[PDB]
């Protein structure tokens, strides 16, 4: 097409879904990591996971307003995972390099898996 | 803006 | 923070987002332009209009399943403007820049009204 | 992935 394009328009949603988070609107779904809750939106999961795209386009998941992770999973990587989708920065450490890697291997995001991969081949 |  | 960033992961978000609006995956309001209907997630309305934030931000339009806009406001003005919130991309032309400035101007939509002006601007 |  013809179309002129804003190249911080994409940076800018993302920074006021976050905002969005943050103020807790519209947030539609709790996410409930063992002992831990976390609320967010099901379109920004499903926008960055695997995982979560295939349980909110299930015709019986889609509905529900509690989902269980599986208890293996840690929630300070879901936290830091959750945070990256919201922001685009990953708060990647030598103490949580591999529950992030884990939960992001659990959670079907690629991008995540590649860096973790890369940050512990280095180490080696 | 860009031309993208 | 020591954080690392993926560049591309706010205009992948916004892709997906615009694939689940595509398929029609969790919409969530109908907003109406005369005799035209656009479904979209109130979410991301929000995260690009000041009119759409100050709708769903309040406690009683939050909880509507459909919106309807002043009868003024030009459905093809609107879908340029739906199409770019979901895609950064402004489809602007000689025969469709004051409808989609007018209905910017609306929306509360700062950056394509700065866009139209300066269009406007150079071909007087 | 960069340094933001
Ligand atoms: O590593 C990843 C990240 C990721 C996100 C999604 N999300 C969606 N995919 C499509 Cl094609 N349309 C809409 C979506 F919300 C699916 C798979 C994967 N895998
Ligand atoms: O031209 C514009 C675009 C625009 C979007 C928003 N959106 C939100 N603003 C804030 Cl501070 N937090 C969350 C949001 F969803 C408000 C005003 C305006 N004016
Ligand atoms: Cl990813
Ligand atoms: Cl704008």
């Amino acid at each position: 097409d013809s179309c002129i394009q804003f190249t911080r328009h994409a940076s800018d949603v993302l920074l006021n879904l976050n905002r969005l988070r943050s103020r807790d609107i519209l947030t539609d779904v709790v996410i409930v990591v063992s002992r831990e809750q976390f609320r967010a939106h099901k379109t920004v999961l499903m926008a960055c996971s695997g995982l979560f795209y295939s349980i909110f386009t299930d015709q019986l998941k889609c509905n529900l307003s509690v989902i269980n992770l599986d208890p293996e999973i840690n929630p300070e990587g879901f936290c830091i995972l959750l945070d990256f989708m919201y922001t685009s920065r990953l708060n990647l450490r030598e103490g949580n390099i591999m529950a992030v890697m884990a939960t992001a291997m659990y959670l079907q995001m690629e991008h995540v898996v590649d860096t973790c991969r890369k940050f512990i081949k280095a180490s080696e | 803006w860009v031309i993208p």
